RNA sequence: GACCCCAGAAAAGGUGUUGGUUGAUAUAGACAGCAGGACGGUGGCCAUGGAAGUCGGAAUCCGCUAAGGAGUGUGUAACA
């Protein structure tokens, strides 16, 4: 299984942490990281969404990569500092962009919805950038 | 409002013959008879062939409450040749969390003893009806066979062992000790 | 016999989460029968055993002595099941014939024990002397005049100290 | 210290009002008579529910304001603090008296005020509820729950007046096309055709 | 130490059932009205509380 | 708006049946709404995959069938838990690719089992607090290495019996397959044919 | 239960039964039972010690769909 299986994901974002964090609660699972190891997960990871960072990482026996998968509310709040309709385009690239869809517009659709946390009148007369994506 | 008519009709097998005297039905089957006379309730009861064996069961002039017994009495005369081809046989599962309950067969499964219920030293000593007979199933640790042929009978006895091991000035949620009906099944199982 | 091993499992986690690792500097903490350093019986009738005492008059029955009674106790426990009939030894639930077999600790443990046991509360006075005397145990006076529960005591006691 | 409404439960006296000859009556317990959004217009609310009594009795100023209270609850948890507007139609103007008993007896017997109830008839409406027509359903349970605080028997009606207004549900709208109704604030005008022309030449303009 | 598959047999007996809230009759976990005329058949029922 | 879903559903079907000639009639087994969105996306590319009512088919079917005949063929056969799968492409593809994209559906407790699993004699892998689980199963396990060990094969569930409570959640733990199933195709419907 | 005065009863209830009013669903398959599914974004936002549909304040969307509430209740510290 790669020699490893750390796939267990990881709920803190922002700030360090670190101590404060649940990862002193669930660094037994892998026992490599401890403090050290979770201060330098966190360290590339403060950056590119400093909110809640629902983020999943691999073990190299001492250092982690953390991947972050692309949740809406997380690349949302993290593209606000208003329509914005290319720069949500642009986020919906790089995505897993499974969704279930049969279009690429469908998937604009879901993140348009998703960003109404008024932005659903897009969403009825849509019809710009229907093929755009791809 | 009083219906012109109800009627309903229940289909006996081959195997099992119906004969009336009146509102008597005597169902003779395999496994034994039966009797059950319905003279409390006014129903016209008549075989219908000699090919096929339909019993039918007429109300005429009913009221809301009288229209109610023409499933009864249809319903009970199933459960009548039910008991004579296949029987009745009601397991029972006795619970408990910390002494054991001692059951006896005494004569011919007639009588049933209950020794160590919740750990007392009174023997509860329970009587089968006429025609139901009790054991011990060797299939499970801890399991009553109760058969017969008249579900009325045999229901009556697994609730005279149910209701004899009863607990009393405690929490009934917490002390769950007892025999209880696990399952309402047939013998010859078909 | 589950609920022997229901307790020896419970105190084996216990001991292996809060405790430390095997490669620890004490080394191994996990109890088993087999090793016998878990004993069975009762306090208050003055009576218990281990699985060294079994295979001690298992062996008897049959240094070297030392080794024949060690390797007797990986015998006695676990899932390996005793033929009574065949009188041998087995891996599987099943004979070859078909039927099941009971366990080893069951079969020629806890049966001299239940046989003992009921026995002395059935009162079946011919079946407790020829299980005394099988038993090959010693009955002194004042003792063997007491019968029922009392006589299952002084007999326990002495079989199993 | 309140005598059970069963001693004032009926209509047995002449009206006894408020008046110059009646002082020191205490005041009424009810002090409110409209709740909710009274500023919604007109055709925001034009659904119109009441209570309607079947018998000529007195109801105490004491359970208009239980019952105002029990129904502005409901209404507030099943449509919101502005989804509804309440108007009771009973305002308690008749003085009910005590002749208080420790002279001694029936002596000099007419009693002091004691407090006020409203006199209803038979078919009056106690108290209406005017929302949309998506909140029937809980107007009735609100004027259904508001019952349990008062002494007879009450009806639930769902009228066919638009609203709070005199006019029908179903010739409103068009007179309000037609400049016959003006809205203005909760209720409308009611304009005739007679009149000086300037005040038409207002309208249509 | 009752296991789970006989606990839930005992507690179909004993706890899966309804009470009237005006005469605290044990009825069918089903029950929509209570079978007592001294309550007047009342439709005011409550589960029968859990020691959970 | 249920007039409209029908009257929507009633559309649909006829033009679906009128695009593609070729089709497969498919009985689900117990399968997810997952277990369906994991086969739409593995035909999303080349085929559609329609269910609902059977009667919402056969009466859209006896509809169109003096428009196009030869549809009555399918009508004495729409039973069950079925649907089509409408395809332009030969059977064999579409059969075995719908063979090869099967789930492992976990086992859920109070649920019939088809297939006999039994637990091999090996390291779980968990730690030594589920041990709990095992003792309800009675399985004799025992710790080593610091993690649950199985001493011995358990003959676990048997075929043609109710899956319990205890079984499904030690089955969801060591993540082991259990019984698996998808959609199986009940016939087929080549321009008016029946096969197997 | 059983006849003016008159010699005892109310609010409120009843899936007892009887009649009436209004409305709704249904051979495009009602209702009830038994049997399957009850999904993704998304462990949606703000709240915090933890609230992942289910203590709460607002919002109440989209796709896949036969259908599945960013949730009716049970339950968990939260999950499950
Ligand atoms: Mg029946
Ligand atoms: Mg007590
Ligand atoms: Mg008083
Ligand atoms: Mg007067
Ligand atoms: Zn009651």
């Amino acid at each position: 299984p790669n020699e490893i299986k750390v796939v267990y994901l990881r709920c803190t974002g922002g700030e360090v942490g670190a101590t404060s964090a649940l990862a002193p609660k669930i660094g037994p699972l892998g026992l490599s990281p401890k403090k050290v190891g979770d201060d330098i997960a966190k360290a590339t990871g403060d950056w590119k969404g400093l909110r809640i960072t629902v983020k999943l990482t691999i073990q190299n026996r001492q250092a982690q990569i953390e991947v972050v998968p692309s949740a809406s509310a997380l690349i949302i709040k993290a593209l606000k500092e208003i329509t914005f309709d290319e720069i949500v385009n642009i986020a919906r690239q790089m995505r897993h962009r499974s969704l279930a869809r049969e279009l690429s517009g469908t998937i604009k659709e879901i993140l348009g919805t998703a960003q109404s946390v008024h932005p659903h009148d897009i969403i009825d007369d849509i019809n710009s950038g229907a093929v755009e994506c791809p | 409002m009083k219906t012109i008519l109800s009627n309903q009709t229940v289909d006996i097998p081959e195997n099992v013959d119906i004969t009336l005297k009146g509102r008597t039905v005597i169902v003779k089957g395999p496994r034994g008879t039966l009797r059950r006379d319905f003279n409390h309730i006014n129903v016209e009861l008549s075989l219908l062939g000699k090919k096929k064996k339909r019993l039918r069961v007429d109300k005429w002039w009913g009221n809301r409450k009288e229209l109610a017994t023409v499933r009864t009495i249809c319903s009970h005369v199933q459960n009548m040749i039910k008991g004579v081809t296949l029987g009745f046989r009601y397991k029972m599962r006795s619970v408990y969390a910390h002494f054991p309950i001692n059951v006896v067969i005494q004569e011919n499964g007639s009588l049933v003893e209950i020794r160590n219920f919740l750990g007392e030293k009174y023997i509860r000593r329970v009587r089968m009806r006429p025609g139901v007979a009790c054991s011990v199933s060797q299939a499970q640790k801890d399991e009553l066979i109760l058969e017969g042929n008249d579900i009325e009978l045999v229901s009556n006895s697994a609730a005279l062992i149910q209701q004899a091991t009863t607990v009393k000035n405690k929490d009934i949620r917490k002390f769950l000790d007892g025999i209880y009906v696990s399952e309402k099944g047939t013998v010859q199982q078909a | 016999y589950q609920t022997f091993q229901r307790i020896v499992e419970n105190v084996n986690v216990i001991i292996s989460t809060y405790g430390e690792g095997e490669s620890g500097p004490m080394g191994n903490i996990m109890i088993d029968p087999v090793l016998g350093t878990v004993g069975f019986g009762s306090g208050l009738h003055g009576w218990a055993f281990t699985l060294k005492q079994f295979a001690e008059m298992y062996v008897a029955k049959f240094a070297e002595r030392a080794k024949k009674v060690e390797d007797m106790m990986k015998k006695l426990w676990g899932d390996r099941y005793f033929d009574p009939a065949n009188g041998k030894f087995s891996k599987s639930a099943t004979s070859p014939e078909g039927k099941k077999l009971p366990r080893t600790f069951c079969q020629l443990i806890l049966d001299p024990i239940f046989k003992v046991f009921d026995a002395i509360m059935n009162f079946k006075k011919e079946e407790t002397a020829k299980l005394i005397e099988k038993l090959d145990i010693k009955l002194d006076s004042e003792d063997k005049d007491k019968e029922g529960k009392p006589l299952l005591k002084a007999v326990m006691r002495r079989w199993l100290p | 210290g309140r005598r059970p409404a069963r001693c004032y439960r009926y209509c047995k006296n002449k009206p006894y009002p408020k008046s110059r000859f009646c002082r020191g009556v205490p005041d009424a317990k009810i002090r409110i008579f409209d709740l909710g959004r009274k500023k919604a217009k007109v055709d925001e609310f034009p659904l119109g529910g009441h209570m309607v009594s079947d018998e000529y009795e007195q109801l105490s100023s004491e359970a208009l304001e239980a019952a105002r209270i029990c129904a502005n609850k409901y209404m507030v948890k099943s449509c919101g603090r502005d989804g509804f507007h309440m108007r009771v139609r009973l305002h308690p103007f008749h003085v009910i008296r005590i002749n208080k008993m420790l002279q001694t007896g029936m002596r000099g017997a007419f009693g002091k005020p004691q407090g006020t109830v409203a006199r209803v008839h038979i078919g009056q409406v106690i108290m209406s509820i005017r929302t949309k027509l998506q909140n029937e359903e809980h107007v009735i349970e609100a004027l259904r729950r508001a019952k349990f605080k008062f002494p007879g028997r009450q009806k639930i009606h769902i009228s066919k007046k638009w609203g709070f207004t005199k006019f029908n549900a179903d010739e409103f709208e068009d007179m309000v096309a037609k400049k016959c109704l003006i809205p203005d604030g909760c209720g409308v005008k009611y304009v005739p055709s007679h009149g000086p022309l300037d005040k038409w030449r207002v309208l249509h303009s | 130490i009752i296991e789970p598959s006989l606990r839930q047999l005992a507690q179909k007996y004993n706890c899966d059932k309804m009470i009237c809230r005006k005469c605290y009759a044990r009825l069918h976990p089903r029950a929509v009205n209570c079978r007592k005329k001294k309550c007047g058949h009342t439709n005011n029922l409550r589960p029968k509380k859990k020691v959970k | 708006d249920r007039a409209t879903w029908k009257s929507n559903y009633f559309l649909k079907i006829i033009q679906l049946l009128d695009d593609y000639p070729k089709c497969f009639i498919v009985g689900a087994d117990n399968v997810g709404s997952k277990q369906m969105q994991q086969i739409r996306m593995s035909l999303r590319g080349k085929a559609v995959v329609l269910m609902g009512k059977n009667t919402m088919m056969r009466k859209a079917i006896r509809g169109h069938l003096e428009n196009n005949p030869a549809l009555e063929k399918l009508l004495p056969h729409i039973r069950g838990n079925v649907g089509f799968v409408f395809t332009k492409e030969d059977l064999t593809e579409i059969r075995d690719m719908l063979l090869a994209n099967k789930v492992p559906a976990a086992a859920r407790a109070g649920a019939i089992a088809p297939c006999e699993v039994t637990v091999p004699a090996q390291n779980t892998g968990l730690g030594p607090e589920k041990t709990s689980f095992f003792q309800a199963l009675g399985i004799t396990t025992k710790i080593s290495r610091g993690t649950i060990e199985i001493l011995s094969d358990v003959q676990l569930i048997k075929t043609g019996d109710k899956v319990g409570a205890s079984e499904a959640t030690l089955l969801n733990m060591l993540n082991i397959s259990p019984f698996s199933f998808g959609l199986v195709i009940q016939q087929v419907f080549d321009n008016g044919s029946i096969y197997n």
